[PDB]
């Protein structure tokens, strides 16, 4: 009436939960790069020779 | 801390145009036109009051 070893299991079943992988968009920045310095427009000269 | 008197390369004297000055950008005027509007025509007398910063009135908040 006791508890008998039985037969050794045939396989084992490991379970985990998880998610997958979307596409590959790779947004790399709001405003992008490095934005150069540039040229105010017309600017006109602010300077001129005495005579 | 408060306006130059005069111009350090030049003597011009810009101790003047500092309250003008601030009335022309309240204007709305650009920092190159205001200081044409002034009379600073070499730019040793346009730096002076372009890059001035004054700190008399931050000075002028703590208690007496
Ligand atoms: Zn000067």
């Amino acid at each position: 009436g006791g508890l008998t070893c039985a037969s050794a299991p045939q396989g084992t079943l490991r379970i985990l939960e998880g998610p997958q992988q979307s596409l590959s968009g790779s947004p790399l920045q709001p405003i992008p790069a490095s934005p150069p310095p540039q040229i105010p427009p017309g600017l006109r000269p602010r300077f001129c020779a005495f005579g | 801390m408060i306006i130059p008197v005069r111009c350090f390369t030049c003597g011009k004297i810009v101790g003047n145009k500092w309250e003008a000055y601030l009335g022309l950008l309240q204007a709305e005027y650009t920092e190159g036109d205001a200081l044409d509007a002034l009379g600073l025509k070499r730019y040793c007398c346009r730096r002076m009051l372009l890059a001035h910063v004054d700190l008399i009135e931050k000075l002028l908040n703590y208690a007496p």
